[PDB]
DNA sequence: AAACCTTCCCATCAGGGGAAGGTC
DNA sequence: GACCTTCCCCTGATGGGAAGGTTTATAAT
């Protein structure tokens, strides 16, 4: 099975494991000091964020690939800003700094 | 932004998020599903269901967003607002957090050091608690019952308030004065000792402080107003077929609400305590289940014995969202299948399916289509390519030529579990991979799957063909060798082209070059194993760099002469001029790239494996039932020990030998008979075949099918051939580990019921240990990357001579690994003199490469000083000199190259290969080899006769031979009989070492988790703790009492110990720090101690590579320093120097202090602290990094109170936020992006 | 034990049961209480309850006036208490009290004259309740002190009168556990019924208050159910509908054998029958996303559902190539008509206008317009300038 | 579960009008 | 040319109805 782009979850943006042959490969944090390992910083950045999150970032790249340029506009992955809802939803505190 | 902050959220500031208030516990009306005013799903709070539209629909388009609609009070904006958009809800009654309560470190237990269970009793309306006494017969706080303030109010009805609840303890934490508090508790830890005094008291003091720091007021930790999260972040949406499906979020909130409402609507309503108590403990309960379900009671969902997942539990654990979510995600552009063999393949290449390629590179294919005119628009394209038209296909190879593929098999322990090839487009569903991969993948064609990855940007093009390729990573990083190795047919094939056999066809015959042994085999003439002589034209490039061509004739074989041709120009032909099997295939893969570099190896390895598939393909090497051969003596053999054990029956029946005596009597003279067995027919395999030479019988090396396949090393070792043809030893239970009864019969023979069944015992064990060790070594190893991960190579040289002396490990007769091997690779920390003193064999600090190792070899040398991981003087990481040389390439390391991971995986990798049990089996000493007795560090006398006795409880023997080397080392006790002394010269063997017999973990895995961890052993030896005569105590009290007397200056030391443990230490002899006076195992704090750095981490690499090396596993000692390193990254205090028992990190208290020792003022003393893996990774600068991996709910909670701030600084918390990690190319941008800021 | 639950089922020990005759004196101290208050009034509950909330209002109004002038004359003038009580007490009506007061003399004496104007009005409004009420200012005073005293008496005779039965309430509560509500809900949504039976009870009827506190205590538990229990909140009354719905359809399993058939139930009901599919339809209860999922693995109903809201990129791809091939295709049109087409459709501009709208900035109307449109349609409709845009249109 | 009653919201019906059609 | 009856659109007028609330007395802990 094989999958360019498919549909995605819908509390967390991510490529669905289903269903079942169109889910999207599993890129666990073994996978993740692999390409820690080699110094690749590009890939795995692009790995989970343009491919799994990143809403804006997955139509901006599609649509930068179809036009010939190969570049990403890395963007923050929703699970992120899901885990900082979250956390906020209790008596805690998290934010973000200047820029 | 650039770093993230974590605090106390006050309830204006939680109102702040919140965009309304909700009051019903409705979420859609259940006719027409619209979201009910002031429900969890309100669009009027939060915002509409449609995006760009009302909720009453009077509002429709992009014309007008910015308003609010006077009809329902909804705003039209995009939906995916409804993802952003918080509430809240007005708690009646004051409401606590239960992580500021139920976590270990109570933060309102020990923020009015009250005890938990007293404010536990509080909170259930059990008791009351006085506040603000101020003149009161009782204190400011205080707990009393019914009755007790019953009538206590008529004693002061003013100045006397006792609230009862969670009203009470806010109030108390409300009017508390937290500097009034602490400016007293400093005083109480300076006057009174008894630390007693001292053990919450600086814990205290530093909670106080910390929260006055962060800003935020005790009062928060009880909830005024209760958050709501998102509704999107918690859908009810419908789940079809028909039925919906909601989160368990919402049933909590529902049940919050539902509590709140009745408190409100019973407080109007004026009813009596106990109905408002019991409900004040509801609404508690549903709040605590809300925010951490299972701390208390775990409420569950209806329709279910399953508790309704929580707020907390979707952020903590394997599961849940950190470790799931954020460090792991399903990724598009990917692929699986199963993986299958073409040898055809380059290294640097693989088949892939086409069926797959059209999918995964869809969008190129779109773009590519629409530019060459082929297709109006992306739909035609997409419509083409979804018709199978014949012009895509051309365009498919225009687009995958030259665009790497990573392919990733299923477990990854180390970094080579992912490499990239270059596609090559195939029919077929199967994915084509090369075999020269699959020792590096630990990958097998029984079935395995592989995933595909396709690169997307430019930069992930170049890193793959830069930093992942396949022919990029060739020898290991946790070892030298190379990974890239011919594995079964190859070598096979190789081997029986170099194999020679007297009297082949041609044999003796003389032959132009190599081309003509080639025309002569293939026409029929001539065999193969010939023992012709030919002419050879060898390269050696000598004198200056300048290739020099030699040509002559040499003792060969006609396969060895086209074998030949396949070797690169620069190689001597002395490497092919053997029996040629796999144990130096590997040598001279090696060999060739520490000569000719990596180009040429490539193309060499892709030709040996050409060549050897082939051949081996022509040779047939099959295997028959005949091919076993039994030895015709096995049968005497079996009777005779069988009879043997007839006495032993014997002797037992009578009593003349016990049961234990018996049993291994019998036992033994088995194991000897099956040693016998597999003799005979060994000594009847390899000389097996025997022919005439030139007319006259000889006997040669065999060519016997199986035994070719255990000679060249391509499959099955000895020990396979001796259960192939002869008694297959004796097997063993899961303990108990070995019967009586052994296997009489050979594979070949057949097994009868009984032996089958006794064999199934030990196949047991076998199969059970590698499943679960599976579960456990991924645990080790994920421990590990975790300790290690933002250790990255920052500096080009740190400037220290520290390093560590490099030593061969010479364990009793001989070496265990020779000094090339643990120096090559790393730097001198000073000059190598030669064995003559006061000359330069090595500068101060230089690399040394295969060179100055040989060069060492020559010359007696084994002693070279290297500088090490541990000790260097880098901060924050490491420095690439004092780290050495290491990786595919054989260079100097590179800067920006993050070691910890990859070491990480080098001990990790080998993980999976050890056993959960050893279960072991098994006095004068006997010098072996030929030298001069060279004792070390021994006082001894002579007595009535004549000869040397050792007075000294340690004592080394080395051996100074004819070189000068050390090979031997032994160890000797008190009182031993030396017939030479130091510095004699010894005959082969003489015995100089004699004495008395009295005078009177698992291990494996475990044992390496338990190492690393630092775990004190069951029954430690203690150590002495400065130099002098040991003194003894009162008498057996307990234990026992034992005095320590040093000699001269400050002597009060002390120390108790009980009587029951045996003593080994020497009474009026003087002993040094760091002895044994009791036999036992070492614990790591102890030798860090009363050793040192260097001790110790040399003790852990020692005692960890005996596991590995019992097991085939070899890894440098580099990493496992690298971990050692990052374990004692820990120290504390001793003087408190200029500026402020305490434990911080050694490269903080050094950038403190060594810098003001700069300026003349006074110097700050620490003392190492040795901490284990996941000790060391408990504690790290970054928040979000230590909350990642575990204990989520305590590192947040604790980071909240004190206010902590993260700027990431680091691997982890980067790729949690999916940033560049500072490494490797995300090291180089980082370095430019983070020079110009804070500057 | 730790759980709250057990908190309260030992709390309520400590308050001893009564019968017979603690009902009927309790209940006679309540009746006692309240009877005290309706003595005060001389001077059904719903509109009694405004009588007594008017009396509360009147008792206000005074205290206001009182706290005014003392304010006035205490905080702003610096008077005594004693000196303000003692004069202040028996008249409350009349300014005399006031030039009293002023000619004590004393230094306070002289800031009396300048509240003297700010209390006269104030003492005007506190005047006029006696030529309303019938009553001087003390009288006011003195019934509403009894009739409070009459409400503490009602307060502690309820309070002990619904301690004593909060067993029943249990008892009760015990027969409904597990019906999607907690039990703590249950009992206390039943103790809320107990006070309201409470309040509503007279002891003289004979009967015992077991009965009326159990059908209270029973409708309150019940509907509460109704209320609280789905995660989607239904109208009371469909609840109702469907438990009559299941019990019918559980009585006939053993007449129909196995179960009924649907069109009985309409019969058996008094309901047509097209409505009962829709009752049956309606009663599916939401899934947790929680859910294990098959071959009882981690994998949860949360996970297996996609995003539709969602466009895929394939198709945002699509829509700027179609921005683009139009923006380059009206350009190849004139400029009027280029106009005319960006206003008619919202083709890079705020929003869509219509006909009039379109032709009153361009100087020529309705008609005019509808002309262009047309025309440029029809010079678009063409092939050789409609390719590039037929390419998008597939059916 | 039934029993009679009140507030609010429908989506449709009696009523009005502004003119409209047809004719001794 | 008017008159008598006819053919269609806005104010609201409302019977209809769904959603909501208050009672129910043997005794019943
Ligand atoms: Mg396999
Ligand atoms: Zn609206
Ligand atoms: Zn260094």
């Amino acid at each position: 099975h094989a999958r360019s782009t498919g549909s995605y979850s819908l509390v967390t943006q991510q490529p669905l494991g289903g269903k079942a042959q169109f889910g999207g490969q599993r890129f666990g944090e073994m996978e993740v000091w692999a390409l820690e390992a080699y110094g690749a910083a590009y890939t795995l950045q692009e790995m989970l964020t343009v491919k799994s999150d990143d809403v804006n970032g997955r139509t901006k790249m599609y649509k930068n690939i179809v036009d010939g340029n190969h570049q990403m506009e890395p963007g923050m992955p929703e699970s992120f800003n899901v885990l900082l809802k979250e956390i906020r939803s209790l008596g805690i505190n998290i934010e973000l700094e200047d820029e | 932004f650039d770093a993230i902050k974590i605090a106390l959220a006050s309830p204006d500031m939680i109102r702040s998020w919140s965009f309304g208030e909700v009051k019903k516990p409705e979420t859609i009306n259940y006719r027409t599903f619209k979201p009910e005013r002031d429900g969890l799903f309100c669009a009027r709070i939060f915002g509409p269901v449609k995006d760009y539209e009302c909720l009453c629909g009077k509002y429709k388009r992009l014309k007008h967003r910015g308003v609010i609609c006077e009809k329902c009070g909804v705003e039209v904006t995009q939906t995916k607002v409804r993802r952003e958009r918080m509430g809240h809800i007005e708690l009646a009654s004051p409401t606590a957090h239960i992580w500021f309560l139920k976590s270990l470190p109570s933060r309102i237990g020990l923020l009015l050091d009250m005890p938990l269970r007293d404010i536990e009793r509080v909170l259930y309306f059990e008791s009351y608690v006085v506040i603000e006494g101020g003149m009161t017969n009782l204190e400011r706080q205080q707990i009393l019952t019914e009755e007790q303030y019953l009538d206590a109010l008529e004693e002061f009805g003013d100045e006397f308030d006792a609230k009862m609840g969670a009203e009470a303890i806010q109030a108390l934490l409300k009017s508390m004065d937290l500097e009034q508090e602490c400016e007293q508790l400093r005083e109480e830890l300076n006057e009174t000792n008894s630390e007693t005094k001292r053990k919450k008291l600086t814990k205290r003091i530093k909670l106080l402080e910390a929260f006055v720091q962060s800003g935020n007021k005790p009062e928060w930790m009880i909830l005024t107003v209760l958050p709501v999260l998102p509704p999107d972040l918690r859908p009810l949406v419908p789940l079809d077929g028909g039925r919906f499906a909601t989160s368990d979020l919402n049933d909590l909130y529902r049940r919050v609400i539902n509590r709140n409402n009745r408190l409100k609507r019973l407080l109007d309503l004026a009813a009596p305590d106990i109905i408002v108590r019991n409900e004040k403990r509801m609404l508690q309960e549903a709040v605590d289940a809300l925010l951490d379900n299972g701390r208390r009671g775990r409420a569950i969902t209806g329709s279910n014995k399953r508790p309704l997942k929580s707020l907390a539990d979707m952020i903590k654990g394997k599961q849940g969202r950190f470790r799931q979510n954020l460090l792991g995600k399903r990724v598009d552009y990917s692929g699986r299948s199963v993986i299958t063999v073409g040898p055809y393949l380059r290294l640097h290449q693989c088949g892939l399916p086409k069926k797959m390629a059209l999918e995964l590179f869809k969008p190129f294919i779109y773009g590519k289509l629409e530019l060459r005119g082929l297709a109006t628009t992306i739909k035609a394209a997409k419509k083409m390519v979804e018709r199978e038209e014949a012009v895509v296909w051309d365009i498919l190879d225009e687009v995958i030529r030259e665009h790497p593929v990573l392919l990733n098999r299923a477990p990854t322990l180390h970094r080579l579990g992912i490499q990239a090839f270059e596609p090559v487009l195939i029919e077929g569903k199967a994915i084509q991979l090369h075999p020269l991969v699959c020792a590096a993948y630990n990958a097998d064609f029984d079935g395995d799957q592989m995933a595909v990855h396709v690169p997307l940007t430019l930069e992930a093009q170049l890193e793959a063909r830069a930093l992942m390729m396949s022919t990029n990573n060739i020898l290991s990083p946790a070892n030298g060798e190379p990974i890239i190795v011919p594995s079964q047919d190859v070598v096979l094939g190789l081997y029986y082209m170099t194999r020679d056999c007297v009297n082949a066809k041609g044999e003796g015959m003389v032959l132009t070059g190599p081309k003509e042994a080639e025309r002569l085999y293939r026409s029929g003439l001539a065999s193969l194993h010939a023992r012709v002589k030919v002419r050879i034209t060898e390269y050696e490039k000598d004198a200056n760099g300048e290739l020099v061509a030699k040509t002559s004739l040499k003792d060969t074989t006609v396969g060895r002469a086209i074998l030949w041709m396949i070797v690169p120009k620069g190689l001597p032909y002395s490497i092919v001029n053997q029996a040629l099997g796999k144990k130096a295939i590997s040598k001279m893969l090696n060999t060739c790239y520490r000569i000719l570099g990596l180009k040429p190896t490539v193309i060499f390895a892709d030709q040996i494996m050409y060549t050897g598939f082939a051949y081996a393909a022509r040779s047939g090497a099959s295997v028959g039932i005949d091919d076993m051969v039994i030895p015709e003596k096995k049968h005497e053999i079996i009777s005779e020990a069988e009879a043997e054990v007839a006495e032993i029956q014997e002797q037992f029946q009578s009593g003349l030998v016990t049961a234990g005596e018996r049993y291994n009597k019998v036992i033994d003279i088995w194991a000897a008979a099956n040693d016998r067995v597999s003799k005979a027919m060994m000594d009847n395999l390899q000389t097996e075949t025997v022919i005439n030479r030139d007319g006259q019988e000889e006997k040669q090396v065999s060519f016997n099918s199986i035994y070719m396949m255990a000679d060249s090393g391509a499959r099955g070792s000895a020990a396979q051939i001796r259960q192939l043809a002869g008694m297959r030893g004796l097997m063993a239970k899961p303990d108990g580990s070995i019967i009586e009864t052994p296997i009489t019969a050979n594979f070949r023979e057949g097994l009868n019921v009984l032996q089958y069944f006794i064999s199934t015992h030990g196949a047991r064990k076998g199969l059970a240990d590698t499943a679960l060790k599976t579960a456990n070594s991924g645990y080790l190893t994920r421990r590990l990357v975790d300790v290690a991960q933002d250790l990255v190579v920052t500096e080009d040289d740190c400037g220290t001579h520290e390093g560590i002396m490099m030593t061969p490990v010479i364990e009793g007769g001989d070496v265990k690994e020779p000094l090339r091997d643990r120096v090559l690779g790393r730097v001198t920390a000073e000059d190598v003199l030669k064995p003559g003193t006061a000359d330069i064999l090595v500068p101060r600090n230089t690399l040394l490469h295969e060179q100055w190792c040989d060069l060492l070899e020559e010359n007696s040398v084994d002693a070279v000083k290297v500088r090490s991981v541990v000790s260097c003087d880098t901060d924050f990481g490491v420095c690439a000199h004092c780290y050495g040389r290491d990786l595919a390439r054989g260079h100097i390391i590179n800067k920006g190259e993050a070691i910890g991971v990859i070491a990480a995986q080098s001990i990790g990798e080998p993980g999976t290969q050890l056993t959960m049990r050893t279960f072991h089996i098994g006095s004068s000493i006997q010098v072996k080899n030929k030298g001069s007795i060279k004792l070390s560090n021994v006082k001894s006398v002579v007595n009535s006769s004549g000869k040397l006795v050792i007075t000294s409880r340690n004592t080394e023997l080395k051996l100074i031979d004819e070189f000068g080397r050390t090979k031997e080392s032994y160890k000797v006790p008190y009182g031993a009989v030396l017939a030479k002394g130091d510095g004699e010269q010894v005959a082969g063997g003489e015995t100089v070492a004699n004495w008395d017999p009295h005078t009177m973990i698992t291990g494996g895995l475990p044992r390496v988790a338990d190492l690393f961890e630092a775990r004190r052993p069951k029954e430690p030896a203690i150590l002495a703790e400065i130099s002098g005569i040991v003194s003894f105590g009162k008498e057996t009290k307990g234990k026992r009492r034992l005095v320590i007397t040093p000699v001269d200056g400050s002597d009060p030391y002390e120390e108790m110990i009980p009587k029951w443990r045996q003593l080994n230490v020497f009474e009026g002899e003087r002993v040094e720090r760091g002895d044994v006076i009791s036999d036992g195992p070492e614990a790591p704090h102890d030798i860090l101690r009363l050793r040192g750095v260097h001790a110790v981490t040399r003790y852990i690499v020692n005692e960890v590579q005996d596991v590995y090396r019992l097991q085939g596993v070899k890894i440098n000692d580099k990493h496992i320093e690298v971990i050692v390193r990052q374990m004692l990254r820990k120290a504390t205090i001793v003087n408190a120097g200029s500026s402020d028992g305490e434990q911080v990190e050694y490269s903080r208290v050094k950038i403190a202090n060594r810098e003001l020792e700069a300026n003349g003022k006074v110097g700050a003393t620490y003392s190492r602290d040795l901490l284990g893996i996941t000790k060391a990774s408990l504690a790290t600068e970054s928040f979000i990094s230590a909350a990642s991996f575990q204990e989520t709910t305590r590192v947040l909670t604790e980071a909240a109170v004190a206010g902590k701030r993260d700027e990431l600084r680091g691997l982890k918390e980067n790729v949690i936020v999916g940033r560049l990690i500072p490494a490797g190319t995300g090291y180089a941008y980082h370095q430019d992006r983070m020079r110009r800021r804070a500057a | 034990t730790t759980d709250p639950v057990r908190m309260y089922m030992r709390e309520m020990g400590t308050v001893e049961l009564l019968t017979r005759e603690g009902e009927i004196d309790i209940a006679k101290r309540i009746e006692d209480g309240i009877n005290q208050v309706q003595c005060s009034v001389a001077e059904v509950p719903k509109q009694f309850d405004y009588l007594v909330n008017s009396m509360r209002v009147m008792m206000d109004r005074v205290r206001t006036q009182e706290r005014l002038i003392m304010k006035l004359c205490v905080e702003q003038c610096k008077m005594p208490k004693k000196n303000f009580i003692t004069l202040f007490t028996g008249n409350e009506t009349s300014d005399t009290w006031f030039n009293a007061a002023i000619a004590m003399n004393k230094p306070w004496s002289e800031k009396l004259h300048d509240v003297s104007e700010e209390v006269h009005r104030a003492l005007q409004k506190l005047q006029q309740i006696e030529e309303e009420t019938g009553l001087t200012i003390e009288q006011v005073k003195d019934i509403n002190r009894r009739m409070s005293i009459g409400e503490a008496k009602a307060r502690r005779a309820k309070k002990e009168m619904v301690e004593a039965n909060l067993r029943l309430v249990i008892s009760i509560a015990k027969k409904y556990t597990n019906r999607g509500l907690q039990f703590l809900d249950l009992i206390q949504e039943g103790n809320i019924g107990l006070m309201k039976a409470v309040d509503k009870f007279e002891y003289r009827r004979g009967y015992k208050f077991s009965t009326y506190a159990t059908w209270w205590i029973r409708q309150a538990i019940t509907r509460s159910i109704a209320d609280q229990a789905r995660t989607i909140r239904i109208p009371v009354h469909m609840i109702e509908t469907i438990n009559k719905l299941n019990r019918i359809s559980r009585q006939m399993l053993q007449e129909m054998g196995r179960e009924p058939t649907p069109e009985e139930l309409a019969e058996r009901m008094l309901m047509p029958e097209d409505k009962i599919r829709k009752v049956l339809k309606i009663a599916k209860e939401p899934i947790s996303m929680e859910t294990p999922i098959g071959d009882d693995e981690d994998s949860h109903l949360g996970d297996f559902i996609e995003d539709t809201t969602l466009e895929l990129p394939l198709d945002s791809a699509t829509t700027e190539s179609l921005r683009a091939a139009t923006h380059d295709v009206l350009a190849g049109l004139t400029a009027r008509e280029a106009k005319v087409l960006r206003m008619r459709f919202g083709i890079d501009m705020n929003t869509d206008y219509t006909l009039e709208e379109v032709g009153k900035q361009f100087d020529v109307t309705r008609e005019r317009i509808r002309q262009i449109e047309a025309k440029a349609l029809r010079k678009l409709r063409h092939p050789s300038r409609s390719e590039v845009l037929r390419s998008f249109l597939d059916d």
